[PDB]
Formats: structure tokens, C-alpha cells, sequence
């Protein structure tokens, strides 16, 4: 019996409740471990033959790619990222107390009981863009053990629903549209290290990772514009930095507010002239907002 | 009892021969070793 | 090391290989090795054109123990067992290195003749065997 | 744990060639099974 | 006691030497006079120094190591050891059968071979007298038919009784520890020590 | 390491066949792992040879079978030159074409038994295979 | 009169003998010169004109493809690496009693005398794979001294002959056979360092190195096979590193032997579930064994 | 192994053709080899070119023969310009493609033996190969 | 390494030509190398040109040669204005684009001897190749 | 075991082969070696 | 007694010096004077200093080098060096035919070539006395015919006796080992040898 990727299933697992995201697009994984190994030259004896003993697993990395669901169950990514959920309202808090980031637990299931479990894992990444194409949400998460086994918690009514159908994105600011726009991209991180924890008590043990901690968080966006300009004399559409706007972006069926933002420009001489706005909050800028809405 | 059981069958096992060039051709624009006979005839 | 050892002979020149054999024990390092007492052990063999049992028989071997203690042991061939082959081996000399042409295959037994009017028998050597041809008487 | 069975060709009665396997049994001879339960019977009768 | 080592027990395979440093040290006083010259005087022995270091360790091979520097603390005795890079043979033979001519002192010796030996050593191979334990080093050696003449340093510290025997095989400096004091080993995360040295001086 | 109980056997046509066989018990709960002789006495050997795993296949020979050394957990088995003829005949005319001189024959299975406790008796499937026979010129 | 690489020959010179690979499939090869220079700025001028001299011939790296051939003569190229040999079985010894690499010499020649020469070279890597195609052999080789020449010592009798018919790769341990094969791939080396020799004895002379040292060898192998399982709660084909495996490589026509191999697992999640292995000697393995067979 | 018995001459028209040849015994038990020449006396040698290597080719030419200083192992080997001759004029006619000057003549073998019964009265080959002429323009 | 026997020659038309050759011993003894002269006495030398390397070719001429210095090891060889002239005229008619002047004249061969034999050889090729002449303009 | 040869040369009359060429031939169109001024000097 | 090198042993180039340091060592007493004026007084002799530099060394060269350094050592003799960069050949003729007259003192020396000689010396140049180890060099030359002078550095540590004779070519420098009571090797498991380095001081 051999193993297809065209029906694999995969399935998270958190707080002894299951989540089936159907709606995979796609994931890409590796596994591997860590060797110590010395050749130990010798004038006695020069050895061609190396010393070597397997230690440890790699941390692995996952990555997945996403469709947009009717029933919003992509959302926990967000709440376990560590947005506090105010129904389908999320925030950043200004500062936070956790400082081990949120556990959870992942199935990779097949066919013939043919499969792999990864016991402790966190989210380190979520990135997405309105680029005039069908929005797929990107995750990166880190887990630091994996293995195989024979069966997985079934879940069935936690399953992520239909697509939602397309529209086209929108830039605003105070209600004023912005005119010309190319692209919308998107990324929020949730920054971490290994606590490595390896000892002497360990030798002869395979080792694995076992906890973590928060360094950072971020939200940061990207904009592309074509240069346009209202009047030749005009200020309002210049290069400079503006610093303290109001910004806010959608899409029919989700929301994106920065209350106030710094945005960099950069300008680019093609064939057409392009404007990128680089944005980042400002250091007394309230809670950045994120709706959802679902479409009937 | 208890034994491993080995044969070599190594011999004069093959006549290694080898060829080698006794004189070498080198080229200059002139020779730099030559030295006076007929400065004993001048000093005569 | 396998039993498989390649054969080749030079043609209109008389052959012979030698060899002897030992004890090993590891159990000192480095290895200890020591020859083999041969006395009362008897060799045979045969070189046939085919591994089928129908196979014409090419030639056969002399061979002689040379020192039971050394535990040696000597085989041969003279150049009118070698001319013999060179008449009836394959003639399919290779296009761009023409001298190797290859001829049949050949085994080799021991008996370990010996008191109590026990005897057994074990496979010492198995390969194919190749003439190089000869241009000089 | 495992027991190790070295196998190897027997030439002349207690005289053998070098080429040499290994067979790795998952478990060890010496493990017992239900012949527990007929020990510990007769073990009880001679007590 | 001699040093265990890859011929000892060959089994314990990391136990050879990662590196060598045999230094000389040859104790003078100096003097720089104002026209010039040096003047420079032997005063004291000269002694060899050794400087080793190991490779990285398994516990298993450490504690047997560990183990025999304690017993040498504990009984106070000499180390003894052998460089394998001089163990190199050249000269064989009977040295039971060469005979040395009494009083010979200076840094010539000459020895009848009697024709027993075979090859003969280079410069800078080892040289000892079997009665005593000082090595030294063949600056040259010349042949005379069987007898042959040898120019060593550091130069004798004994005249020849006529009873010594030489050896230049499987030479073992006798020794003493300079760490013993304050020794001590680090178990790396990965189950090795690492850092294992050893400063050997000479003693007589 | 790799629990393989599986080997493949090559005997030789018109000559005896015997191996020899020695039993270690090896514990790894210290380093490096501590390899013992099993004391081999009270167990037994078998085994048979046969032309295919079905169950009415024909047997074509069964093993002489002996303890050489029970302290030292040796023991062998053979096969007399007549069983080999039997083997030659039988066996398939096919070659293989990583050694033409091997012919293949049928499977084999060496079962043994223990009978020391309490006098009750119990076995197992030490080791199993195929058996192919390698002609030979030499008659 | 140009020179053509599709009639370029190749002839390697060793202990007074000469061998012709008749069969190569490529190769590749630079040479150049070191220079050193200064440009001397000074404030009394400003010089804007380089002093600069040349000195030595760089190492030229060598790179052949060779396809193998019955009559077997690249095993030369094993023997040249520094295994010992037993008719055609190699060997590495455990340890090695060389400093200095097996030196040897090379001609490649071309029509109208129009021939390179290079004086002392050393063989740095062996390589291969058996992946589904003719199975081709790489080496990678060092000289450091080239120079040009009319003439080339002949070689006739010494000829590599016809390519072997191809023929299917085969994996095992003690007799069991691997299912699935994907590929096999081998490398051997001979790691070395050429000694600096460069002396003011050198001053207005070209330089070339002159002798290198030993640093380290290595064989080792990578294993790419189709994830399969037995039955579910199986446990030797897991992913776990098995220790103390004797492993056999095999085609018709070459055969390759490790006693005692350590083995890493990689499991990667492709279409079809994919697992590497890759495989090293222990340090108490007996010698590796490689052997050759000419076909009929 | 034929790969280093096997030695390429090439002769040159009009030009008689002269080899010298020492004899080496060796060890390579120490580094560098135990080496001695090999004393020669007892043996002879023998060998002849012909035009190929079926049984009916034409003897080209026979060598000139000599030990010399048998001390020493030395031995010595040449063709008469009468010799070098007639195969200049019975070589092929196809020039060499990287030489245009040399052509291609046929094989030729050294073989050498025991004249005195020693440990063996034999003969064994120590050199092989093919000869290859140099067309030459002065007389 | 070989002998780089292979060694082609200019000559400059209507001028005379001369080429000076010595033969040394060389031992490597010390740095500034230990080179000898070979006495020379009772040596000669030959060598022609010819258009094509065939049985019947046209020959263009015979070198002049001498011994300048015994005990130096020097002779030399040379072409008169009349040799090389009658070169010119026979020469072939192509011209390089890039070098107009170089035209390909034929091939040459230089022949030494004992002028006493040592009969056990005689003579050897020192050195061989072809012979290319510039043209010019001025008598 | 091990042979060793090298051509017979005209000059060498016979010896031992060697692992090494023997002699060296230089040549050139002239000699530098020695100048007019010192040759004229030298007739003068 | 030179130290081997590659015009020695052109086989063992790895001899051939790294690079090389040459130092003067003017031993004055200094001082700096509160109106600004410096007030300097000599005592004790010039020495030349020397230090080389080896790279990595094979077993034979390094040996070679041994069996020389312990030859040095027994017989307490001196070592003689060569430097290349000054090696040319600008003065030549019958050196031992030129007339030194005697009480020549101070550090202007002047000749009576006799028309000998052939070329001239340079700035830079080296320069030597035939009867006496020390090496000087030349600050300035002139002629007047035949006759030549030249100014030297250092001061001249003898007086003339009129048997001295110049010496333009081959100079070597004598020397003896002041790093040599400690010297040793280290030996790594390449087989090959590091750390190699001298320092000289010219003895007379």
C-alpha cells in the first residue's frame, strides 16, 4: 500500500476538541536528525572509519496554504496565534502577558492507518494578499516532535466549509478611496525561540524540544500603487512620509483597520510609474482590527 | 574445537615493467654556455 | 572473499599457482594465522566449455601438496593442456583490445582424505578462465 | 534482549570458511510464556 | 607502570595521541658581553620535556585512564612511555651479543657489533643504555666494518661500566606528571571529554 | 537492530552440505552491549525443505540436525550428497542472471524447540528462507 | 588550424605506462595565473596607474565523465584513489599508512601537435549514481602545474573497450531484497591540502605547488526509496535509524559491500511519500568491498 | 593482469632500434621499498613481431638477445637495420591521424626462461605489446 | 615525460641559415645544475628535407655541417642563400591571411653517427618535423 | 618482478638503466655567450 | 656549517625561508633636554638580529634540519647564513691582490684597487673584511682611479693591520641560537611538523 498527497487529510487537535480543515490547497513538511560525528585522526592509528551517534529530532517546519471558508474556522489560527477574540472581532493587544506561546497538537492522516502525529507545535506565521487572484492564506508553524502511528481522533462537524466567492479589494482612508491601486499584501508573525534543554541526563535518550518562548510579535503591510497626482502643484499625493493615518482595507467579506500608521514610500521608474507604501503602527496607535463576515 | 579456515594465493603474481625516456630536446634563442678556446690563441 | 577467483593464462607458456592454507583467530589482535597441516589432503579439477553437465570437457590440472606444514599446495598446466584450449575457445576477439578471449569455466575440489575412513569434500575455487593469445614460439 | 545467531559454512566436522551471516531474533531464547503458569504448579507441589 | 595505549589495549582505539610536542630543555647561563660575543656555558641536566594531547574521549576508556594516573598518585612510582613515530624499527638483531668497551665518556661512543646487527640507524633516531634510564638522540653514526661509532646528545652522564647493553627499540622515557595538582575533566553535553592533556617532564 | 530472521542458502551440487551455528544473547542496557553463549542445553532443531509454500508441495529433503557444543551454544546441520542429488534433479532449469551458475529449488524453515522446563515443550520459527543450488562442472 | 573538443583525446602517464580512456562522455578544465598588486596612493601623487606582478600557476581543478567499460580499466582510478587491491576486489584498509596522495601525470592531445601537459596531479573524488540511467562516472581531480607541448607519449594497447549493456540496480540486507527503489548514489574522496612552498628564494621566479598531504578520506551513500509499510503496527521499516545494518548494493556488473552501516532516515511528504537513507561505515565496521564483472 | 606487462614501441625507419632493460626484485614492506637487482645469471630470452596475432602471421623479425652484467640484472635487445627495414616496408599504409609520420606494424612478445633447473625449469612473458613505425626522410 | 623530439623550423629566403646544437650530461647534484659538455670527437651528422613523406619524394637539400668544438660538445648545421633559394621557388603557393609571408616547404630529419662503430648500434634521430619558409624582398 | 628499460643511445656505449633521461641537447640560431667586443678584442 | 636550504638541498625547498626579519640592535642612552635639544651616548656593540620563519614540514626535511640543530648544539660551534636578497655579483676580479693600508681606523675605509677591480659597489650593499666575522654595510662609495674609499656601518670594531682583505661576494653571517634552550616540535596527525621559527643574533 502505497500513501497519495491527492487524499492525504490533515486534522488539528486542541483543547480535546478536533478541526477538520478541509479545504487544503496545499502543505509541504520535512522530518529529519541531528548526528554527532568525529574521525578522531590518531598517530597511532589514522583511522578512516568515523564515530557517530544519532541525538536528537530536527525541529520540523510545516507550511500550508489555505482557501478562504464559509464557516470562518480558519479564524482559530488567528486565536491561537494570540489575537484575544471578541467573536469574530480580533485584536492585538497593546501588550501581553503570555510568554510560552499556544500548544497544539497535529494529525496527518491517509489511508491504511498509514499515519503521523506531531505532538508539540506553534504557529509562527500567517501572510496573505488581495493580489487580484482568489486570496490563499499562508501559515508557518514550527513543531518540535513528530512520529508515526496507527490512528487519529475523528472529527467531523468542525469542518471547514465552501469557498467564498471573489470580490475585489478596497483602500480607504477617512472614507476617502484611494485611486490606482495594484496590490494589497499582508503578514503577521508571532516570533519564537527554543528553549534548548539538552543535559547529560539525556545521554543514551533521544532528545526533543519540549517548550518555547515568545520573542515578538508583528503586523506589517504592503501597498502598490500607480503613481498618480491630482494637480501638478499638489501636496497631499507627494512622496514624503506621512506619519499618523488612519488606514483601513476590505474585501467584501473581510476587514483590516490600522487606527493610526506610519507608511514609508518608495517609487519605481517602470514603464508605468509604481508607488509601494510600506505600514507600520504607530507606538500609540490603538488595536489594529480584523472582521470577518460571511457571505450568504 | 572451534576454527576459521583461510587461503592466500598471492605469487610472483605479475613482471611490473616500465619505460623511460633516456635524453630531452630544449630550445633557446641562443646558447648561454660556450666558452673561449681562441682566448688561449689571443693570449699567445 | 568469495569463492569467485577469474582465470587467465598466457598461451604457449606452461601455468602454475600456488597457495597455501591457515588458520585465523582474531580472538588475539592483531589477527594470529597460522598453516594449515595438509596432510592427507587431495585436490582436483577441470576446466569445461559450459556450466551445462553436458558440456565438453577443455583440460585438466596436475596439482600436488608442496609442504604439508607451510600448508601449500601447487596447481598447473603444461603448454600442451594450454594449446588445447587455444584450438576450441571462443573466437569473438574484441574489436578495440583483441588479446583477451575467453574460454569456459572451472571448479576445483579438495578431499580431506583421512584416518577413520571418514570423507568430505568442500569447493575451494569457482570462476571463468580467459587465454591471452600468443604471437612467439 | 535480542540474541544474535552467528551462521557460517561448515567445511570439515568442526573446521569452517569465513563467509559469515547474522540473524537478529527479536527475542531473547530465554523468554518465557504460558510454561509460567506449569512452573509455578509444580514448583507449589514440591512446596 | 607503563602508559596505556592502542598497543596495550587496542581495543580502546580513541586512547592514541592527537598530538606531540617533545621539547628540549637545556638549562645554560647566558651572557652578552659589549664586543659582541655570546658565551654561553652547560650547567645542569638537560631534559625532555613532552606535551600530549587526546583526542575526545568515551566515559568507558576516560575512567581506565583515570584510574591509572590515580594509581600512579597513589604509589608515587614513574611514568613510562614509548613514541610510536621513533618505535619505527631499522636496526634488528641480538643486542645481547654487542659489547661496549668500559670508560667511554664524551659524546662519542663506539661499539663492537661483532657483525649481529642489521641496517643500521638513522639521525635522529633514539638511543639508550639498558642500565640507565637517560635517552638521547644519534646526531651521526659511521660504520667500520662491524664496529661502529655514534655521536649522541645530550653528552653521557655516566662513563661506560663495559657491562651496558644498548637498545634502540621500544624506548620508554621514564617520567613524571607537572598537572597532577589541580587536574579535572568537563563532560561535554554530548557524553565526551574533550581537552585531555597531559605536560610530561622528564625525571632522574 | 533489524529483527531479520530471513537468509537465502546456496548449496553445491554432488557435495555435502553442512552449516554450523552459534547462539549469543546480547544485552544493550549497558555500554557497549555484553554478548553471552547461551547455554544450549535441552533444545532441539528442525526443519524441512519443500518445492512451494502450498500445502500439498512435496518435500524434497529434511535436515540432519546436532548440538556440537552446549556450552557454548553451537550446534549444525547437513545434508547428505544423496538429499543434494535429489535437490539438483528436482530444482528448476531457469538461471539468474546475476549468477547463472544458481538455479532456484524451493523454501526451507529451520524450527526449534525448547522441552527444559516443567517438561513441556515449546518452539519457534528461528529462521527461514529459499534454498537454491549452484552447479558445477567438477564431477 | 583550430582545435575541436569532439577530437580531443585524453591519455593518463603513470609509473611508466600510459593508459588511454578512449570512452570519455566529457570533461572540463581551466588554467590561470596569480598576480599580486598595489596601487600606492601618496600624497606627494596621487598615482592612478596599478604596479603589479604575476607569480604562480593556479591549481587547476579537473572534471571527467566516463561512461564504464567492459575491459574495466578506470578501476585504475580506484587504485590511483588509494584503495589496495586483490585482482578486482578493492578495499579500503581501516587505517593508511600514505602521507602524500598517489601523484601521476596526464596528456591531452590534439591534432597538429597542438597538446597539454599536466605534471603533478592528484585524484580528489570518485562518483556515481545508478538513477534509472547509464550509469555514469564522475571524477574530480587536482594538478598544479600545466604547461603547452608538441608531443604526447603513444598509448595503443592500454584502451578502455566497448560500454557494458545497462542492467537493473538491486538493494539488500542478509538476502532480504528492498522494495521500492528509487535511486542509489555513491561518493568516495580523498580529501587532501596542497603544502605552500612559496619562498623569497622564489623572488622573480613562477611558483607551482610541488606536494600535497592527506587529510582525510570518505565513502559514503544516499538511498531514495517510496515510503511502505508492512502492516500498520509494523516496526522495521519505521522511521527510526537502525545501527549495525550489513547493506549490498548491487547492479549485473558492479557490486558494493558494507559490513556494518549506520543509517538516517528523511521522510518527505511529496505526492507520493518519499524516505533517503543515508548510510555510513561504523567505526568498527570491516573493510568496505567493491567488486567488477565483465560481461560476456 | 595484462594492464602492466604491456609496453607500446615505436621503431624508426632506416635506424637500427636498441633496448636496455634492469631487473629489479622489491618489497614494499618498508617505505620506501627494499629493492636489489635481480641476479640474471641462468636465464635467457626470446621473442619475435609478427604481423598479427592469428596462428599463420608473418615473423616480422626476431630480436637480437643479450644478458649483460648479470650481476647487475641488466639485459639488452635490438633490430638490425635490415629488420627495421623490412617492416617499415611491410607495415600498413594508413598514417596515424594525430601523427602523420608513424604507421601501424603489428604485436610482438618477450618471454624468458630457466635454463638451469633451479626451482623450476620454466618460461613466463614479461613484456607485450604492439609496435608502431616512424616514417623517416634521410637516408 | 618524452624526448619532444618534434621541433619545426623558419628560414628566412634569401639569407643563409645555421643552427647551433650541444650535447651535455647533466647531474642535479646542487642548485646551479652540474651540466657537462659530451666530447663530440669522431661523431657526424646528416639530414635532409624532402617535399612528402614518401619512397620516391623530391629532396630540396642536403644540410652543411661541423663540429665547431669537440670539447664543448658543439656542432652545427646550416643552409646556404642557394639551398634556400631553390626552397623558395618549390615551396607551395598558399599564404595566410593574417600571415602572408609563411609557406609550408616540407619535412626534415636529423641523423647522428659514430664515425667508428660501436656495431652493436650505430646511429639514432635526434629530432624531426617540418620546415616553413618566410618570404622577403631584398637581395 | 619489477623491469625497467630505457633506449640504447649511440653515445652512452652501455650501463644500467636509470629512472631518469641522461643527457640534454640545447639548441639555438646563435650564441650569446660570447660578444663581438670580446671576440674582436680577442683576434686584435 | 650552513643552515641547509634549497641552493644546499633543492629538493627539500620547503627549507627555503618563509620570509625574514632583519633588525639592527643599537643599544643607546637617550635624552630629551627642556630647551628642546636630544643628547645621545654611545656604548656597547651593533648586533644584526635575524628571525626566520618556517612553513609546515615533512619528516625528511625536518629531520634533515634536526640532525643539524643537534650537530650545532654538541659541538657549540657557530652558524653560518646566507641572504639572498643580497645576493649579486656587481664586484668582481682578484680580491687578494687589493692593498689595505694597515692603521686604517673609524669608519671610512680607503683602497688601492690597483686598477683590479671591476664594477663598483652600492649603497646597500654588504661588505666584509676578510679576517674577522663582522658584516657591515655600505653607506657611500667614491673613486679616484684606483683608488677607492668608502664609508661603513657600523664603526669598524678593529684596527687595520694591512693583511686584511675586502670581501664583496659570499657573505655569510655568524650566528648562534638564542631561542635554542627551548626549542622542540610539535608533531600533528597529518604526520607533519609546525611551529618551526628562529630567532639569530650574530656572535663573533
Amino acid at each position: 500500500y502505497y500513501s497519495l498527497m491527492r487524499e492525504s487529510k490533515v486534522i488539528v487537535e486542541y483543547d480535546g476538541r478536533a478541526f477538520h480543515f478541509d479545504a487544503l490547497s496545499n502543505y509541504d513538511v520535512q522530518t529529519s536528525y541531528e548526528e554527532f560525528k568525529t574521525l578522531r585522526r590518531t598517530i597511532h592509528r589514522r583511522t578512516n572509519y568515523a564515530d557517530s551517534v544519532i541525538n536528537a529530532q530536527t525541529p520540523s517546519s510545516i507550511s500550508l496554504a489555505i482557501n478562504f471558508s464559509n464557516t470562518l474556522t480558519e479564524a482559530n489560527f488567528f486565536e491561537w496565534l494570540g489575537f484575544d477574540r471578541k467573536g469574530n472581532t480580533f485584536l492585538l493587544p497593546l501588550y501581553s502577558n503570555n510568554i510560552e506561546p499556544i500548544m497544539f497538537n497535529i494529525y496527518i492522516v491517509n489511508k491504511d492507518n498509514n499515519c503521523v502525529y506531531f505532538e508539540n507545535c506553534y504557529v509562527s506565521t500567517v501572510d496573505f494578499s488581495l493580489d487580484k487572484n482568489i486570496p490563499i492564506l499562508n501559515v508557518g508553524i514550527e513543531s518540535g516532535k513528530f512520529s508515526e502511528v496507527s490512528t487519529y481522533r475523528e472529527a467531523a462537524s468542525i469542518i471547514q466549509g465552501e469557498a467564498m466567492s471573489y470580490s475585489p479589494v478596497i483602500v480607504s482612508t477617512n472614507g476617502n478611496i484611494l485611486p490606482g491601486l495594484i496590490s494589497a499584501s499582508l503578514s503577521f508573525q508571532q516570533q519564537c525561540s527554543w528553549r534548548e534543554d539538552k543535559s547529560v541526563f539525556d545521554i543514551n535518550k533521544i532528545y526533543n524540544n519540549k517548550r518555547a518562548y515568545v520573542n515578538e510579535m508583528n503586523a506589517s503591510a504592503t501597498i502598490s500603487l500607480y503613481y498618480l497626482k491630482r494637480f501638478a502643484g499638489d501636496m497631499v499625493y507627494n512622496i514624503e512620509p506621512e506619519t499618523d493615518v488612519p488606514l483601513n482595507i476590505r474585501n467584501n467579506n473581510i476587514s483590516i483597520d490600522f487606527p493610526l500608521a506610519r507608511i514609508s514610500k518608495r517609487l519605481n521608474f517602470s514603464d508605468v510609474y509604481k508607488v509601494e507604501w510600506d505600514i507600520i503602527p504607530t507606538a500609540s496607535s490603538d488595536p489594529v482590527r480584523i472582521d470577518f463576515f460571511g457571505e450568504i | 574445537k572451534i576454527i576459521v579456515q583461510q587461503i592466500l594465493n598471492i605469487d610472483d603474481t605479475t613482471t611490473t615493467a616500465s619505460k623511460y625516456p633516456k635524453y630531452t630536446v630544449v630550445l633557446g634563442n641562443s646558447i648561454s654556455s660556450i666558452t673561449a678556446g681562441e682566448l688561449t690563441a689571443a693570449v699567445e | 572473499e568469495n569463492r569467485v577467483i577469474d582465470i587467465v593464462v598466457d598461451e604457449k607458456v606452461p601455468y602454475g599457482l600456488i597457495m597455501q592454507f591457515m588458520d585465523v583467530d582474531d580472538s588475539v589482535y592483531p589477527p594470529s594465522e597460522i598453516p594449515v597441516n595438509l596432510t592427507g589432503y587431495s585436490l582436483r579439477g577441470t576446466i569445461k566449455s559450459s556450466l551445462d553437465e553436458n558440456a565438453e570437457t577443455l583440460a585438466s590440472f596436475t596439482t600436488s601438496i608442496i609442504d604439508a606444514a607451510q600448508g601449500a599446495a601447487a596447481i598447473s598446466l603444461s603448454v600442451a593442456d594450454v594449446t588445447n584450449i587455444g584450438e576450441k575457445a571462443s573466437k569473438e576477439r574484441d574489436k578495440y583490445n583483441p588479446r583477451q578471449r575467453f574460454a569456459g569455466y572451472y571448479d576445483i575440489l579438495m578431499t580431506r582424505d583421512v584416518i577413520g575412513s571418514e570423507v568430505s569434500s568442500f569447493r575451494i575455487m569457482e570462476g571463468k578462465v580467459y587465454i591471452s593469445d600468443g604471437v612467439t614460439q | 534482549i535480542v540474541q544474535q545467531i552467528l551462521n557460517i559454512d561448515d567445511t570439515t566436522t568442526t573446521a569452517s570458511k569465513y563467509p559469515k551471516y547474522t540473524v537478529v531474533l527479536g527475542n531473547s531464547i530465554s523468554s518465557i510464556t504460558a510454561g509460567e503458569l506449569t512452573a509455578a504448579v509444580e514448583a507449589s507441589a514440591g512446596s | 607502570m607503563r602508559l596505556p595505549d592502542p598497543y596495550t589495549n587496542p581495543e580502546l582505539s580513541g586512547l592514541g595521541f592527537e598530538s606531540v610536542n617533545l621539547i628540549d630543555n637545556d638549562p645554560v647561563i647566558r651572557d652578552e658581553l659589549p664586543n659582541g660575543k655570546v658565551n654561553e656555558v652547560k650547567v645542569s641536566a638537560q631534559y625532555w620535556g613532552i606535551n600530549i594531547s587526546y583526542p575526545e574521549l568515551f566515559p568507558d576508556e576516560y575512567s581506565v585512564l583515570d584510574a591509572f594516573i590515580l594509581e600512579y598518585k597513589r604509589t608515587g612510582g614513574y611514568i613510562d612511555v614509548i613514541l610510536p613515530q621513533y618505535e619505527a624499527f631499522r636496526v634488528r638483531g641480538n643486542t645481547n651479543l654487542v659489547n661496549i668497551p668500559a670508560g667511554q665518556k664524551g659524546s662519542n661512543i663506539t661499539m663492537d657489533t661483532q657483525g649481529v646487527l642489521t641496517g643500521i640507524p638513522k639521525p635522529g633516531d633514539l638511543f639508550k643504555l639498558s642500565n640507565h634510564p637517560k635517552v638521547y638522540k644519534i646526531t651521526s653514526f659511521n660504520r667500520s666494518g662491524n664496529s661502529w661509532s655514534i655521536n649522541v646528545y645530550p653528552d653521557l652522564f655516566i662513563t661506560t661500566t663495559g657491562a651496558e647493553k644498548p637498545v634502540f627499540n621500544g624506548i620508554l622515557f621514564r617520567t613524571k606528571l607537572m598537572n597532577g595538582d589541580a587536574f579535572g575533566s568537563t563532560l561535554n553535553n554530548n557524553g565526551t571529554y574533550s581537552g585531555i592533556s597531559l605536560n610530561l617532564r622528564e625525571s632522574l
